[PDB]
This record gives C-alpha cells, sequence and structure tokens, in this order.
C-alpha cells in the first residue's frame, strides 16, 4: 500500500 | 501515525511528529496517486534506504543532496549513489576525482555504488525523497523538506560531533540549521559540472576525517570495494  | 517499513527504532521516535502530521498524510495520498500515473524514482521500498543504513546513533557525517537521480536504474534512497552496473553520473565522477587528490592511495571503483559509506555512518541524505522519471524537481515542496529539514535537525541535536558536508547554494541555506556546539560545517561550491571550479580542491573527506579524528569520533573510510552486491 505505502508508496515509501 | 504513517509509519514506513523496516526503519531503525531511533528514526521512528525521532520523526514521528513528522510521520503524524496532515501534511505527511496529504504528501502519503499524493505520492499514491503519482506512482499509478507515473514512474516515480525510486522505487517505493528504496525510499527511506539512507535512514536504514545509518540509523540517528550512527550518523558521523551527513551529505545532503537535491532530489533523487531521474534516470531509469539510478536513485536508489541515497544521495549521490547509483546502483552497481549503471553509469556514474557527472557529479559523482567530480565526487571521485576530488576522492583520488584527497585521500592518499584511493582508487575510484568502476561502479557509483556509496551503501558502504552510508554503512560506516555517512547519511546521504537527499532533501527531495521522490521524483517523477525524467522530470528534475517535480516533487519539490510536496512535503519532502519539512521532512528532511527534521531529519537534519534530529541529527544536530545529537550531542557527538557530526560534520555536515554542503556542496553548493542550496544546501548551504540549512548552516542555520546547524547550531549543536560539536559539530562542524564542510562548505563548498557543488561538484555538477556547472560549477566543478568551485568544488576541485576543497578536499572535504580529508576534513571531514580530521574533525572526526580530533573529536575522538572514528574517521571514515572513505575507499570504496571494488565491485559490490546489493
Amino acid at each position: 500500500d505505502l508508496p515509501f | 501515525p504513517i509509519i514506513p517499513a523496516n526503519l531503525p527504532e531511533d528514526w521512528q521516535e525521532a520523526l514521528l511528529p513528522e510521520f503524524s502530521a496532515p501534511y505527511f498524510h496529504e504528501l502519503t495520498d499524493f505520492l499514491r496517486q503519482e506512482r499509478k500515473e507515473y514512474t516515480i524514482y525510486p522505487p517505493a521500498p528504496d525510499v527511506f534506504n539512507a535512514l536504514r543504513y545509518t540509523p540517528l546513533g550512527e550518523v558521523k557525517v551527513l551529505i545532503l543532496g537535491q532530489d533523487p537521480y531521474h534516470g531509469p536504474n539510478q536513485a536508489h534512497g541515497l544521495s549521490f549513489s547509483v546502483r552497481p552496473g549503471v553509469r556514474v553520473p557527472p557529479s559523482l565522477r567530480n565526487i571521485y576525482k576530488e576522492l583520488t587528490e584527497d585521500i592518499p592511495g584511493f582508487v575510484a571503483p568502476k561502479h557509483g555504488y556509496l551503501r558502504s559509506w552510508a554503512e560506516q555512518g555517512v547519511l546521504l541524505l537527499n532533501a527531495v525523497l521522490t521524483v517523477r522519471a525524467g522530470q528534475a524537481n517535480s516533487h519539490q515542496g510536496k512535503g519532502w523538506e519539512h521532512f528532511t529539514d527534521a531529519v537534519i535537525k534530529a541529527v544536530n541535536a545529537k550531542e557527538e560531533r557530526v560534520v555536515f558536508i554542503l556542496w553548493g547554494s542550496y544546501a548551504r541555506k540549512k548552516k542555520k540549521l546547524i547550531t549543536g556546539k560539536n559539530h562542524v560545517v564542510i562548505e563548498s561550491g557543488h561538484p555538477s559540472p556547472l560549477s566543478e571550479q568551485y568544488f576541485f580542491g576543497t578536499r572535504p573527506f580529508s576534513k571531514t576525517n580530521e574533525a572526526l579524528e580530533k573529536a575522538g569520533r572514528g574517521p571514515v573510510e572513505w575507499q570504496l570495494p571494488a565491485t559490490v552486491t546489493e
């Protein structure tokens, strides 16, 4: 999910 | 609190105010959408590599870059560095040239991968931590600068000496954050071909080691391995  | 995976605990603690901030929530939504519309560098799992390889407690040196390389395979979460197998970009070639003249016996390797510096306390921090493929500065002002100033501040808050290496007009603006009584700022022109004349001969690597030695903090071993693995 997270872009980092 | 939006907390990234596999971060050292001391960074999680120091940066919790950023991870919990409304602006950071918004930055997270922006990047989610960005990664759907564009190729974004570096890849998501690499965005925080500088903090992972160099925990806050291990920071001896901070080398501030602007934003990630924006070509394929280049950026991997460290300022200045590129992945093994990738051509050494111009600024890093000039860094190698200065190393060769500054550090006796330094031999520039074929690769541009600076992980081994990060593993001995060199925090390779970019001010901006993501970029759209092919568009430099495309993520400027979206929150990363607020976040990375918070990193700089947390490092400055340490009592044990840190050497902050500030290359070029943009990084040199951060000098006002370095108020810690034991810290040292090394500043010069940027190693980019556009300004290399203000970089060559400044010997920032020996100077950083002299400052570290004096403080009993352990000089960095600048020599890079001849070949590398990710």
